[PDB]
């Protein structure tokens, strides 16, 4: 179990660490989270009490080195950043644990929600979708614009998630068009999956780091990459059956997990539908139906 | 983005464009079987290309072998028809290429779009307007080179004959869709109209008759009548 120590909170802010979340008081004696599970990617988030926009955070792996937090007046927001000195790091943190001045990763044993949000999540995929080379963590906020918003305006802070567009030269082969536009399996398979992503797993991270990015931190272009993941799947007649399977146990823990107040702006009514009820695998997602159905019945 | 009657005089600027009509590709006649069932048969279609400035209309007449052997045939109308469309574009040089086509039906935006993702920089434009272009087999020299046809075949017609040497094309423009909208609201009256009298020809090489200008204006204001004539007999006004 690792642990991300705060200097100080200085000020007032509602603080997440994954799907968990607690406000911290302006100068209250909060010095950072512990028993964080070891194995997964994990996201530390924020949003200040003065002014709630601008929800941001950091993506980060324990395994990969000391992390802490500390606010930095000038810029004005919690920074995250690396400690090199092993035994600093460790003395520090045995001092904030001793005091009990930490806060408890507060995971219960029978749960496997972050688990199965991040299966396919991991730090190297994120840190190619955000580029800032220098760190091992990953920042984004609720403003970051992708590569794809962009062409449609800073570089260096946007999110490079693979541009899907499904009326282009890339999606459709000369002499295929209505056969590659009604049935996308050319698309997915060849051009996505063999192509760009190599694997299905790596495909399936992109698709939860979107989920995540857009329920986290509101981003719209996170949410817009995340439906554009889900109805490729769905708008191709030709998938492997694993694939499906996977799919609808990945959505079923969005789903399930998604804020009930924030369906209205995180869910797009036409992917939606399009995928349960018209798509090729209309048939193919029983668990996602079926929640989708119990729990957003008005979407539909 | 959409044509309408704010922006109707774009119609007849110089940037060259294109109506393109798919309603008359596939036409079918519905009839019973033997045992009772209903069943279609194809006829031949076309596609109805028209420059609205020059009057070129481009009439690739669509036959009904191309229909054979194949499934959701309204569904492939569409997309048989942008495969037209994209054809003829890349078989123009390009100084006539046009730099918008305008489809009259807006299903078939996304087919021509996919079809002409080769040309970014031609528009594809819907319309509210309402435009009969569907009565062009109404018009019997169209109908008559449709209906021979025994193999795909494109045939280039002028669909104003020669009255761009008199009017502008916003009044010739005008003036078909007026003869259009009457043909496709009474067939028979319209036909009526337009050779009542037997001393006026259509020449071998024009669609329409050879209607002096003061003649003109006497079959457009009894077209003009027809449609309204038609109006209260269909909402007995
Ligand atoms: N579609 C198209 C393109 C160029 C010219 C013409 C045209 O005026 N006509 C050509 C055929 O007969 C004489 C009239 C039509």
């Amino acid at each position: 179990m690792n642990t991300v120590p705060f200097t100080s909170a200085p000020i007032e802010v509602t603080i997440g660490i994954d799907q968990y979340s607690f406000n911290v008081k302006e100068n209250q004696p909060f010095h950072g989270i512990k028993d964080i599970p070891i194995g997964h990617v994990h996201v530390i988030h924020f949003q200040h009490a003065d002014n709630s926009s601008m929800r941001y955070g950091y993506w980060f792996d324990c395994r990969m080195g000391n992390f802490y937090i500390q606010y930095d007046p000038k810029d004005g927001l919690y920074k995250m950043m690396e400690e090199r000195d092993g035994a600093k790091f460790e003395n520090i943190v045995h001092n904030f644990k001793e005091r009990q001045m930490m806060v408890s990763y507060p995971k219960i044993d029978e749960d496997d929600t972050w688990y199965n949000l991040t299966e396919f999540v991991q730090m190297d995929k994120i840190r190619k979708i955000v580029r800032k080379d220098e760190n091992q963590f990953s920042y984004v906020d609720s403003s970051m614009t992708t590569v794809q918003e962009n062409e449609l305006s800073d570089p260096a802070h946007s999110l490079n998630y693979t541009v899907i567009n499904f009326k282009s030269r890339e999606a459709i082969r000369p002499g295929h068009e209505m056969e590659d536009f009604l049935d996308k399996s050319y698309y997915l398979n060849t051009v996505m999956l063999q192509g760009i992503f190599k694997n299905s797993s790596n495909y399936f991270g992109e698709l939860q780091f979107a989920f995540l990015n857009a329920m986290f931190f509101g981003n719209y272009g996170s949410s817009l990459q995340w439906h554009a993941m889900i109805e490729l799947i769905c708008s191709s007649a030709t998938v492997p059956k694993h694939m499906l399977d996977k799919l609808d146990e990945i959505l079923y823990y969005q789903i399930k997990t998604l804020p009930e107040q924030y369906s209205d702006i995180l869910l797009n009514e036409r992917v939606w539908n399009i995928c349960l009820y018209s798509s090729f695998q209309k048939n193919s997602l029983h668990n996602t139906e079926k929640i989708m159905e119990n729990k957003y019945p008005e979407l539909l | 983005g959409a044509m309408n009657s704010s922006n109707y005089a774009e119609l007849f600027n110089n940037d060259i464009k294109l109506f393109v009509d798919d309603t008359n590709v596939y036409r079918v006649t519905v009839h019973k079987t033997f045992e009772g069932n209903v069943a279609t048969k194809a006829i031949n279609g076309c596609i109805f290309t028209l420059n609205p400035k020059t009057g070129h209309l481009f009439l690739k007449i669509i036959h009904t072998s191309v229909w054979a052997g194949q499934k959701r045939l309204s569904q492939l109308a569409k997309w048989k028809t942008a495969e037209e469309v994209s054809a003829l574009v890349r078989s123009l040089p390009k100084e006539e290429q046009p730099k918008q086509i305008i489809v009259t039906r807006k299903a078939m935006l996304d087919p021509l779009e996919v079809h002409m993702l080769d040309f970014p920089n031609i528009a594809i434009r819907p319309t509210e307007l309402r435009l009969p272009f569907s009565a062009a087999m109404s018009i019997d020299k169209l109908s008559d080179v449709v209906m021979k046809a025994t193999e795909p075949q494109m045939v280039l017609f002028n669909i104003y004959d020669d009255w761009l040497d008199r009017i502008s094309s916003y009044t010739a423009f005008s003036r078909l869709t007026l003869l259009l909208r009457a043909l496709k609201t009474n067939e028979e009256s319209a036909k009526m109209i337009l050779l009542s009298d037997p001393t006026i020809t259509i020449k071998s090489y024009h669609l329409w008759p050879s209607f002096t200008d003061e003649q003109w204006i006497t079959i457009e204001s009894q077209m003009r009548d027809l449609i309204l004539t038609e109006y209260g007999r269909k909402y007995n006004v």
